[PDB]
RNA sequence: CGAGAGGUA
C-alpha cells in the first residue's frame, strides 16, 4: 500500500540551521517537468533566509493522515503570515516588485496606453481604472493611463491606507498621492503588505502574487540595467574632476576636524581655556604626530572614528547632487531592494574610513604612497622612529575608490581591515 | 568520536528519518507562494 | 646617459627580465634546490 | 481540442480562449489585430507557465458581435494580410 | 625524465606539470613549506623577560 | 586481446597469472577496442 | 572600583566613602551596574528590571525589534528561584534542585 | 477593422544575404515573421550516428556533435514528414521521406597529418549533399594510422531544440528612423561645436557641408539609437535641436542563411508556417464554436 | 604556519608589512585555516645554504 | 580541442576559417585585419575565432 | 652589521638603478637571468635588506626623481600569487570577492586536463570540450606563456532583469547557445579492485576475462570488475567503458582499472562563477527567441540580475565587459591598441571609453535592445560585455538524496 | 568500521 507522491501533498520543507520557527514551512507538491532541482517563489526565500547560489533545502513527506492534517492546520503558509518575533509581516515583496513599485510610483512622467494597460491587467485580480488622462498633447489622440493607477490595481475596493510620512493615501482601492520616501513598501510598522493582511487575511498570497507577476512585466517591459555611467557619478569630465577636488577637501576638512576633536583630553586643558598661549602653532605644525598618538590609544581611536564618521556624513551626502535620477544604484538605494549609499561612495568617489577592530603590531603612514612605504620613521615600519612602541590600532583613510583603482598599499591596507570578516 | 555528549546528540536527540529528500533549489515566480515544485 | 634611454625600452625590459626570470628558475625551483641539495650534501 | 471556449459569466460578453501548444508569435498578433477592430474593448493574452505550453487569450466585445466572431474576423484578416505579403515578396523577388 | 630529449617528448608526461610530488602509492604527495623560527638570532621575549641563544645542532641553549 | 605499453605488441593473454607481457617485461597492458557498432544521439 | 574578594561588598565600602556628601548623590535612583549583587543590596524586582533594561539595550542595539513579552517571559524564568542563575548546567541543576 | 496592406521593397539579394524593407506594417507582425524563420523553419540535420571504428583523440560523443551541426542542404524540407509522423517506415537507416543515410571513411597512410574535413561525406541522395563554401568544415585530424569509419543518418525537424535545425542566421529588423532638424538653432552654434557635435555620433550619420557651412544628414539608417548626439546638444544649451524618432510603420529587414536554404525561399517557408499555424487555429476555433 | 589550536589564531592571521613581494597578501584560505598557509608570489625564492667561506672576503674589505 | 564549430551565440559557420586565419597572421596582418579579411562583422564571430587555442597537435603529439 | 647567508630566507629581484644606464648597449638580444645578475643589473634582496634600502614602485616615477630610488620594482602585480595575479582588475574589486576568486573559484574550475589521459587512471578528471582564453591579456600571463591559467569560456553577458527568473543571485542563460557546444564538459571516472580469487565472469556485457568491451553503455546493478566477488556499480554510478588498464607490483599483485565517461550537458541547477566573485546556480533556460535582441542581432548567453553589484561590491567585471568588447568589436588601425589588464596598471576609465566609442559603440557599454516576446523597443539601454565566466565542478544531481 | 585533509550552504 504505497502510491507515488503527486499533486496536493505536503511536504514540510526545511533549510539547515533552523534558526526560528518560520524555517519549517508545508507547502503543496506540484509536479514539474524538470528534473534534479526544485523550484519555488522567489519571495518565500525570506522565511528560509537562504538566496539562490548553491543553497539545499532538504523536505519530509508525512506518511500518517493524521500528520499530514496536522501540517497544513498549524505549519502551513498561511497560518504562518504573522511573524512571532516581532508582530508584523513575515512575506515581502524582495526587492524586485519593491524595485518596480518605486520605479512606478517614482516616475510619474511614463504614461501606458490602452494596449500595455490591458496586457498588464491580466496580471491583476481587479478591473481596470479610468484613464484619467484624456489629452496631453494639442495632437495626440489615445487617451493613456498613468504609473500610480498600475499599482492600484492591486489593492481591494473597500481598503483604506495612509502614511503621513510618505504623503501615501488611498481611498477606495486608489492610491491618491504619494511624495517619496520609499518606506510603506518595505518591511516596517505601517506597510501596505501588513495593513492588507489585518484587512483581510484570506487572499493576501494571491495579491502578493499577482503584484509579483504584474510588476515583473512592467520592469521586463522598462528594463534595468547597470552601466559604466552609473559608476562614473557624473555627466561629463568636468564634473568629475569638480567631484574629485570636493571629495578631496571634503576628507582634508574630515581630517581636520578629526585632529581637533583628539585635543579633548586632560592634557591640553591649558590649551583649551581662554587664556593668552604661545603653543598655537605648535599644535598644528605636528600633523604626523596626531596619526601616531591615535593609533597607540583605544579610546582616542574610538572618538577619532566617531568625528571622523560625523565630518564624512556630509561627504557621503554629495552623490545625491553629483548623481542622476535615473542611476541604477541610486534607485536601489533609495528603494530599499540592495545596497546602501555608503557602498555607492566606495564605488565612485571614495572608500573612507578603513581601521580594524584588533591589535597588530603595525600601523598606517596615513598617507598611503609610494614615499610613505619607504620612510624609515613611518608607523608601518615596526616603530614611528623609537620609547619604542608594541602594539598599534590601525587607522587609515582611503582617498581613491573602487572604479580609479587601488595602490598596493591601499590594497594592503583594505585586506587588513577586512580580514576580520567572516562568518565561520 | 561517539562518546559522551556527542553519543547522547547522535543518538537520542538527532535521528534520521526515511521518507525524506535533498535537492538543490532554483527560482521559479510562475509558482504560487505555498506550492513547492518537485 | 641620464634619461636617453627612455620610458618604454624600461618596460620592454622589464617584461623581459620577468621572462628571463620564469624561463631560467620556473614556478617550481625552490622544492628542486631543496631535494637536490639533500642528495648531494 | 487545441482551442477551448470559456465564457466568464460576470462580464458579459467575455470569453477566455486557452490555445495549446502555442507561444507569443501567435497571441501577440491575435492581439494587435484585435485591437484594430472597433468592437473589440479588451484583448490580450498571457502565458502564465512556461513549463506548461499555453495561451490564454480574453476578448471583449460591444453588443454587436461575439467574441468568436471577432476572434475568426482577426484571423481571416490576419491570413489575408499574409497572402498579401506573400504575393508581394514573390513580385519583389522576380 | 631530468633533461629529456626530443625523443621522449611523444611519450610519458603530458608537458603540463613540473613535477614537484612523489610517487609514494600511486598517489601524488606535496611538501609544504614549514615555517620556523629563526634559529640564528637573538631571541628576547616577555614576561617573563629573558634572553634565549638557540641551538643549532646539539641542545647548547 | 591486449596492447602492451612502451612495447607495441598484442598479449592477447586471458590466464590469472599471465600479466607480464612477452618479451618486454613490463607489466602494463591496455585492453584493445573491436570493432563494435555503437549509436550515439547527436 | 577594585573587585572586593572578601565578604564586604563594594556597594557598603561606596557608602562610607560617601558619608561627607550624602545629599547630592541621589540615592533613591543610584544602583549598581551589575546585576547578581544588585539582587542582593535592592532585591530580586530590582535585578529583574535591570535585566530587562538591558536586554531592551542589547536587542536595539543588535538592530532587530522583538516584542516586550518574550523578554519578561525570559526574565521570569530565569529567576524562579529568587535567584539569577547561569545559563550552564550547573544553574539549570541548582534551579531543579 | 480589417487587414493591412503591407509592402515589400528589396535592396539587396543574394544567395545568402538578402535586405529587404517592409512598410505598413505592425511591429508584431515583423516580431513573428523573425522568430518564425529563427525557430520554426524546418531543415536537415545529422541526428543519429553509429560508429564501428574510432581510435582518434577525440572521444565518440564529441565527433557526433560536431558531426551533427554540419549544415545541409534542405531544399526537400517542405516536403519530408517527421519520423514520428512516419507510418511507413521503422526509423533506422535508409528511408525514402524521413531519413537519408550518410557513409564516412577516413584511413591515414602517410607521415603527414590527415585532416578529415566535410568534403569526405557521401549520402544516398544527391538532393542531400552537405553544402560546400573552400577547405570543409575540419571533423578530426589523424596521425599514421587511427582509421576512422562512421555511418549516420538525417532528419527533417524544427530549429526550436538543439539549435541545429535553425537556418536562420541572426535575423534583424530596425525602424527606420527619421531625422529632424531645426535647421534654425544650428546658426547659433559657431564651427567648432559643430565638429564636436559630429564627433560625438558613434556611427557615420551626420555629415558636414563645406559649400554650406553647414551639418546634412547621410545614410540616415546608421543611428543605432544611441542617445549620443541629443545628449551633446542638451549639454551644449540646445535642448530641441535635433529631435530622432523611430518609425512605427516602417521597418528594414537583414536575413542572413547558413547555407541550407536560400533568403527568399526562408522568408517565403516561414510565411507558409505562420499561414498554416493560422488555418489550424482557426479550424480549431470553428471546431470548438460550432460544437 | 604550525599554530596549536588554529580555532583561536591570534595576531598570525592577518597580513604584515614584511610580506611585501614575498607572499600574497591578498589570497587566503577562507575558513579555521585562515592566515596560517600563505601562497607565494610570483617573484619568490628561497635561499639555499652557501658551500663557500665569506670570512676571508670579509677581511679583505677591511 | 578543434575550433568550436557554429559560432555558439551567433549561428555563423565558422569551422573552415581557421587555416585562413592562420595563413593570414604568418604574414604581416594583425588579428584585427585577418577577422576583417575574412567579413566577420560580429564581434562574437571574432571573438570565437580570437579566443581559441590549438589544443589538438598537443593530443597527437602526446 | 647584521649579515645572513643561511637557507631559508625569502629573496625576490629588483631592480637597481645605481648600474642601469650600463644597459643601454648591444640593444637587440634576449637578456638571459644570469647575466644581468653577474653584471649587477638584477640583484635579490632578502626581507632584512629591503627595509634598508629606497625601492620606487613604477617606472615612471623613477624618471621624476632618481637619485633617491636605488632600487626598483619590475611589476606591481607579481606580488599577488599566480592564481590572483592573472585576474584582471583584481584592486577594483573588493578583498572578498577576489580572495574567493583566488583560492575557490580557480581550484573549482573546468578547464585542460591533461593531453595524455591513457596514461593517468585518476579519479574523476573533468575536461572540457572548447576551452577559450581570455580576450584580455595579463603581464604575469604573457610572461609565463601558459593557456592553462585560464579555465572556462566566456560569454555575452547582459545585466538585466529577465521576467523575475534571474532572482537571488540567479543565472539566466541561453538554450540555443548550450546545445551549440557551450559550456559543455565530459567527466571521466576511474574505478580500481586489487586481487592478491581471480578475475572471471563465472556467469551480461561481461567478457571472457572479466571486464567489460570498451564502448558498453554501463548503468546502475551491473558488473563492472568481475571476481571469483565481483564489484557491482552503485545508485549514482554510470557512464561509457574507455579503457581498461592491467597492472601489478613486484609482489605479484594484480590490479584493474576502468574508466567511465559521460558528457555532463549543462543541467538546470549548475553553479557557474566569474572571475570577480560572482558565483550563482543556473535559474531558467530560455530559447534564443525570447531574449532582448540587439540591432545586429547578437543575443545574450547569459543574463545576469542588477541587484549584484550593489551588495557584492564587485567593479571591474563592467570595465572588463567593455574592454573585452572594445578589443572584439572591429573598428572602421588596429596596432597601440589597449588590450592588458595588469591589476595594478589598469587603464583609465577614460581610455575604455574612447576605445569603445572609436569602434562604433556606446562609451558607457550600453546598447539599446529590442524585447524578443512582443518586439517594442525597451526604454533604457542594457549594458552587454563578453565576460570570461568559469563552470563549477558542484553539479545538481550530485546533490540528490 | 573508524581515522586524517579539502570543500558546500
Ligand atoms: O558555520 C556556519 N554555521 C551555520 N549555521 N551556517 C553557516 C555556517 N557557515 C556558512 N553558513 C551558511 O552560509 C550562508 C552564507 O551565505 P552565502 O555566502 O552563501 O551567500 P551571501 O549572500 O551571504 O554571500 P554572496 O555569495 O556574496 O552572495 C549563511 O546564510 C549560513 O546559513
Ligand atoms: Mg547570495
Ligand atoms: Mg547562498
Ligand atoms: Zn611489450
Ligand atoms: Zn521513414
Amino acid at each position: 500500500i504505497f502510491r507515488s507522491l503527486m499533486d496536493g501533498d505536503t511536504v514540510l520543507m526545511n533549510r539547515p540551521p533552523s534558526i526560528h520557527q518560520h524555517s519549517l514551512i508545508a507547502m503543496t507538491v506540484r509536479i514539474l517537468p524538470t528534473t534534479s532541482v526544485v523550484s519555488l517563489n522567489p519571495i518565500c526565500c525570506l522565511p528560509f533566509r537562504g538566496d539562490f547560489d548553491g543553497d539545499c533545502l532538504h523536505g519530509y513527506v508525512p506518511q500518517s493522515i493524521q500528520a499530514k492534517v496536522e501540517l497544513d492546520e498549524l505549519v502551513a503558509l498561511d497560518k504562518q503570515l504573522i511573524n512571532r518575533q516581532n508582530g508584523r509581516n513575515l512575506l515581502s515583496l524582495g526587492q524586485d516588485s519593491l524595485t518596480a513599485a518605486y520605479l512606478v510610483n517614482v516616475e510619474k512622467n511614463c504614461y501606458l496606453n490602452r494596449a500595455q494597460m490591458q496586457q498588464l491587467q491580466m496580471y491583476c485580480p481587479f478591473q481596470l481604472p479610468p484613464p484619467a488622462i484624456i489629452k496631453a498633447s494639442p495632437s495626440s489622440t489615445e487617451p493613456q493611463w498613468t504609473g500610480m493607477q498600475l499599482f492600484g490595481m492591486l489593492f481591494p475596493p473597500g481598503f483604506d491606507y495612509t502614511y503621513p510620512l510618505n504623503n501615501v493615501v488611498v481611498s477606495n482601492g486608489e492610491l491618491l498621492s504619494f511624495s517619496e520616501g520609499s518606506a510603506w513598501l518595505r518591511d516596517g510598522e505601517g506597510n501596505f503588505i501588513e495593513r492588507l493582511l489585518k484587512h483581510d487575511k484570506g487572499k493576501v498570497l494571491d495579491i502578493i502574487y499577482s503584484a509579483q507577476e504584474m510588476l515583473s512585466q512592467w520592469l521586463l517591459m522598462r528594463g534595468l540595467s547597470v552601466s559604466l555611467a552609473d559608476l562614473y557619478l557624473s555627466s561629463d569630465l568636468q564634473s568629475r574632476k569638480n567631484l574629485t577636488e570636493e571629495i578631496s577637501y571634503g576628507l582634508r576638512e574630515a581630517e581636520q576636524v578629526c585632529n581637533k576633536q583628539q585635543l579633548m583630553v586632560e592634557s591640553w586643558r591649558d590649551f583649551l581655556a581662554v587664556n593668552g598661549e604661545d603653543k598655537e602653532e605648535d599644535s598644528v605644525s605636528d600633523l604626523a604626530r596626531f596619526c601616531y598618538e591615535r593609533q597607540k590609544s583605544a579610546t582616542l581611536s574610538e572618538l577619532a572614528v566617531s568625528a571622523f564618521k560625523d565630518a564624512y556624513r556630509d561627504v557621503q551626502a554629495l552623490a545625491y547632487r553629483y548623481g542622476d535620477q535615473s542611476n541604477s544604484f541610486l534607485i536601489m538605494s533609495k528603494a530599499g531592494s540592495k545596497g546602501n549609499i555608503g557602498k555607492l561612495v566606495q564605488h565612485s568617489m571614495c572608500i573612507g574610513l578603513q581601521n580594524s577592530a584588533v591589535s597588530l603590531s603595525f600601523g598606517f603612514p596615513r598617507e598611503l604612497t609610494c614615499a610613505a612605504w619607504n620612510d624609515p620613521n613611518s608607523p608601518l615600519r615596526g616603530a614611528k622612529g623609537k620609547t619604542t612602541t608594541e602594539s598599534y590600532v590601525p587607522y587609515g583613510v582611503i582617498e581613491n575608490s573602487f572604479l580609479t583603482g587601488l595602490n598596493p598599499l591601499e590594497s594592503f591596507v583594505h585586506s587588513v581591515t577586512s580580514r576580520d570578516s567572516s562568518f565561520s | 568520536k561517539l562518546c559522551g555528549l556527542r553519543f547522547m546528540k547522535d543518538v537520542l536527540l538527532g535521528k534520521r528519518s526515511d521518507h525524506t529528500f535533498r535537492t538543490v533549489v532554483v527560482g521559479d515566480p510562475s509558482l504560487k507562494l505555498n506550492e513547492i515544485g518537485i | 646617459n641620464l634619461s636617453e634611454l627612455g620610458e618604454g625600452f624600461l618596460q620592454s625590459f622589464c617584461k623581459k627580465a620577468a621572462t628571463s626570470f620564469f624561463d631560467k628558475y620556473g614556478l617550481i625551483s625552490h622544492q628542486l634546490n631543496s631535494y637536490n641539495y639533500f642528495i648531494e650534501h | 481540442k487545441k482551442v477551448s471556449y470559456d465564457r466568464d459569466t460576470k462580464i458579459i460578453n467575455a470569453a477566455s480562449f486557452t490555445v495549446e501548444r502555442e507561444d507569443h508569435t501567435i497571441g501577440n498578433i491575435v492581439r494587435m489585430q484585435l485591437h484594430r477592430d472597433e468592437n473589440v474593448l479588451f484583448a490580450g493574452y498571457q502565458l502564465p507557465h512556461p513549463l506548461k505550453y499555453k495561451i490564454i487569450v480574453r476578448i471583449h466585445t460591444t453588443s454587436q458581435s461575439s467574441p468568436m466572431q471577432a476572434y475568426n474576423q482577426a484571423i481571416n484578416d490576419l491570413d489575408k494580410e499574409l497572402d498579401y505579403l506573400k504575393n508581394q515578396f514573390e513580385a519583389e523577388v522576380a | 625524465t631530468s633533461e629529456k630529449g626530443k625523443e621522449n617528448c611523444k611519450k610519458g608526461d603530458c608537458a603540463f606539470d613540473q613535477g614537484g610530488y612523489f610517487v609514494i602509492k600511486g598517489a601524488e604527495k606535496v611538501f609544504i613549506a614549514q615555517e620556523q623560527m629563526c634559529t640564528k638570532r637573538l631571541w628576547i621575549s616577555n614576561s617573563p623577560w629573558t634572553v634565549s641563544f638557540r641551538s643549532e645542532n646539539k641542545r647548547n641553549r | 586481446t591486449y596492447v602492451c605499453g612502451d612495447c607495441g605488441q598484442e598479449n592477447t593473454l586471458k590466464s590469472g597469472d599471465v600479466i607480464q607481457c612477452r618479451e618486454c617485461g613490463y607489466r602494463i597492458l591496455y585492453k584493445k577496442r573491436t570493432r563494435r557498432v555503437v549509436q550515439y544521439e547527436a | 572600583m577594585y573587585g572586593d574578594r572578601g565578604k564586604r561588598n563594594c556597594w557598603t565600602a561606596l557608602l562610607e566613602t560617601c558619608l561627607p556628601i550624602m545629599d547630592m548623590i541621589d540615592w533613591g535612583r543610584s544602583h549598581p551596574d551589575n546585576i547578581r549583587q544588585c539582587c542582593s543590596v535592592y532585591g530580586i524586582d530590582a535585578g529583574r528590571s535591570i535585566f530587562v533594561a538591558n536586554l531592551e539595550s542589547a536587542v536595539s542595539d543588535t538592530g532587530k525589534e522583538i516584542l516586550r513579552e518574550h523578554l519578561l517571559l525570559v526574565a521570569d524564568s530565569l529567576s524562579v528561584t529568587g535567584e539569577f542563575v547561569a545559563l550552564n548546567a550547573k544553574g539549570w541543576s541548582k534551579q531543579r534542585q | 477593422t480589417y487587414q493591412r496592406f503591407p509592402k515589400i521593397k528589396i535592396r539587396e539579394l543574394k544567395d545568402d544575404y538578402a535586405k529587404f524593407e517592409l512598410r505598413e506594417t505592425d511591429v508584431s507582425m515583423a516580431n513573428a515573421l523573425r522568430r518564425v524563420m529563427i525557430s520554426e523553419v524546418p531543415t536537415v540535420a545529422i541526428d543519429l550516428v553509429e560508429i564501428e571504428v574510432n581510435s582518434s583523440v577525440l572521444n565518440d560523443e564529441f565527433i557526433a556533435h560536431r558531426l551533427g551541426l554540419i549544415p545541409l542542404t534542405s531544399e526537400r524540407a517542405m516536403s519530408m514528414r517527421f519520423s514520428r509522423d512516419c507510418d511507413a517506415c521503422d526509423g533506422d537507416g535508409q528511408c525514402e521521406f524521413c531519413s537519408v543515410e550518410f557513409r564516412l571513411s577516413s584511413k591515414c597512410v602517410t607521415d603527414q597529418t590527415l585532416d578529415v574535413t566535410s568534403r569526405d561525406l557521401y549520402s544516398a541522395d544527391p538532393t542531400v549533399t552537405p553544402v560546400d563554401f573552400h577547405k570543409g568544415i575540419i571533423i578530426v585530424k589523424l596521425r599514421r594510422g587511427q582509421e576512422l569509419k562512421l555511418r549516420a543518418i538525417a532528419r527533417k525537424g524544427i530549429g526550436k531544440d538543439h539549435a541545429k535545425w535553425s537556418p536562420a542566421a541572426t535575423v534583424t529588423f530596425m525602424y527606420e528612423p527619421d531625422i529632424i532638424i531645426n535647421e534654425d538653432m544650428m546658426d547659433t552654434l559657431s564651427d567648432e561645436e559643430k565638429i564636436d557635435l559630429i564627433e560625438s555620433s558613434p556611427t557615420k550619420v551626420f555629415g558636414m557641408d563645406p559649400v554650406t557651412r553647414q551639418v546634412v544628414v547621410v545614410d540616415p539608417e546608421a543611428y543605432t539609437y544611441d542617445e549620443e548626439v541629443i545628449k551633446k546638444a542638451e549639454a551644449m544649451g540646445k535642448p530641441g535641436l535635433i529631435e530622432i524618432s523611430p518609425k512605427d510603420d516602417s521597418f528594414i529587414f537583414t536575413v542572413e542563411s547558413t547555407g541550407a536554404v536560400k533568403a527568399s525561399q526562408l522568408v517565403l517557408n516561414a510565411i507558409d508556417l505562420l499561414k498554416q499555424k493560422l488555418d489550424a487555429v482557426r479550424l480549431s476555433d470553428d471546431t470548438v464554436e460550432a460544437d | 604556519q604550525q599554530v596549536l589550536y588554529t580555532g583561536k589564531v591570534g595576531d598570525a592571521r592577518y597580513p604584515h608589512p614584511s610580506h611585501w613581494g614575498r607572499v600574497c597578501f591578498l589570497s587566503t584560505p577562507d575558513g579555521e585555516n585562515c592566515g596560517l598557509v600563505k601562497n607565494m608570489s610570483l617573484l619568490g625564492l628561497v635561499s639555499t645554504q652557501s658551500l663557500e667561506s665569506v670570512v676571508e672576503k670579509l677581511f679583505a674589505c677591511g | 580541442m578543434i575550433i568550436p564549430v557554429r559560432c555558439f551565440t551567433c549561428g555563423k559557420v565558422i569551422g573552415n576559417k581557421w587555416d585562413q586565419y592562420l595563413d593570414l597572421l604568418q604574414l604581416d596582418y594583425t588579428e584585427g585585419d585577418a577577422l576583417d579579411a575574412l567579413q566577420l562583422v560580429r564581434y562574437c564571430c571574432r571573438r570565437m575565432l580570437m579566443t581559441h587555442v590549438d589544443l589538438i597537435e598537443k593530443l597527437l603529439n602526446y | 652589521v647584521r649579515i645572513f647567508t643561511d637557507a631559508g630566507r625569502l629573496l625576490r629581484p629588483l631592480l637597481v638603478v645605481e648600474n642601469l644606464q650600463k644597459l643601454k648597449q648591444e640593444k637587440p638580444s634576449q637578456y638571459p637571468f644570469d647575466h644581468l645578475l653577474d653584471h649587477g643589473i638584477l640583484e635579490l634582496i632578502g626581507i632584512e635588506e629591503e627595509e634598508d634600502c629606497n625601492t620606487a614602485w613604477g617606472i615612471k616615477q623613477l624618471l621624476k626623481e632618481p637619485k633617491i630610488y636605488t632600487h626598483c620594482e619590475l611589476d606591481l602585480s607579481f606580488l599577488l600569487g599566480v592564481s590572483c595575479a592573472v585576474v584582471p582588475f583584481a584592486n577594483h574589486d573588493h578583498g572578498r570577492r577576489v580572495l574567493y576568486q583566488s583560492q575557490k573559484h580557480c581550484q573549482q574550475a573546468i578547464g585542460f586536463s591533461s593531453t595524455n589521459p591513457n596514461i593517468r587512471c585518476d579519479t574523476l578528471s573533468q575536461q572540457l570540450f572548447y576551452p577559450q582564453k581570455p580576450l584580455f591579456k595579463t603581464l604575469a600571463s604573457e610572461c609565463l606563456k601558459k593557456e592553462v591559467l585560464f579555465n572556462g569560456q566566456n560569454a555575452i553577458v547582459a545585466v538585466n532583469v529577465h521576467l523575475g527568473y534571474n532572482q537571488e543571485d540567479s543565472i539566466v542563460m541561453n538554450k540555443a547557445s548550450l546545445e551549440r557546444g557551450m559550456f559543455r564538459s565530459e567527466q571521466i571516472r576511474s574505478y580500481k579492485a586489487e586481487v592478491d580469487v581471480q578475475f572471471g565472469k563465472t556467469h551480461d556485457s561481461l567478457e571472457d576475462d572479466g571486464f567489460p568491451f570498451i564502448g558498453a553503455n554501463m548503468s546502475t546493478g551491473d558488473i563492472v570488475i568481475g571476481r571469483c566477488h565481483s564489484i557491482k556499480l552503485k545508485h549514482t554510478e554510470r557512464g561509457i567503458v574507455q579503457k581498461v588498464v592491467l597492472s601489478s607490483n613486484d609482489e605479484g599483485k594484480n590490479f584493474a582499472a576502468v574508466s567511465l565517461r559521460q558528457v555532463r550537458s549543462p543541467c538546470l541547477g549548475d553553479k557557474f562563477s566569474s572571475m570577480h566573485g560572482q558565483k550563482g546556480v543556473l535559474g531558467y533556460l530560455e530559447e534564443q527567441q525570447n531574449f532582448p535582441f540587439t540591432i545586429q542581432g547578437i543575443v545574450p548567453d547569459i543574463v545576469i540580475n542588477p541587484h549584484a553589484f550593489p551588495s557584492r561590491q564587485t567593479p571591474g567585471q563592467l570595465l572588463e565587459a567593455a574592454l573585452s568588447k572594445g578589443i572584439a568589436c572591429p573598428i572602421q588601425a588596429y596596432t597601440k591598441l589597449t588590450r592588458h589588464a595588469t591589476p595594478f596598471s589598469t587603464p583609465g576609465v577614460t581610455e575604455i571609453t574612447e576605445q569603445l566609442h572609436r569602434a562604433g559603440f556606446s562609451r558607457w557599454g550600453n546598447e539599446r535592445v529590442y524585447n524578443g516576446r512582443s518586439g517594442e523597443m525597451m526604454r533604457s539601454m542594457i549594458f552587454m560585455g563578453p565576460t570570461f565566466y568559469q563552470r563549477l565542478v558542484h553539479m545538481s544531481e550530485d546533490k540528490v538524496k
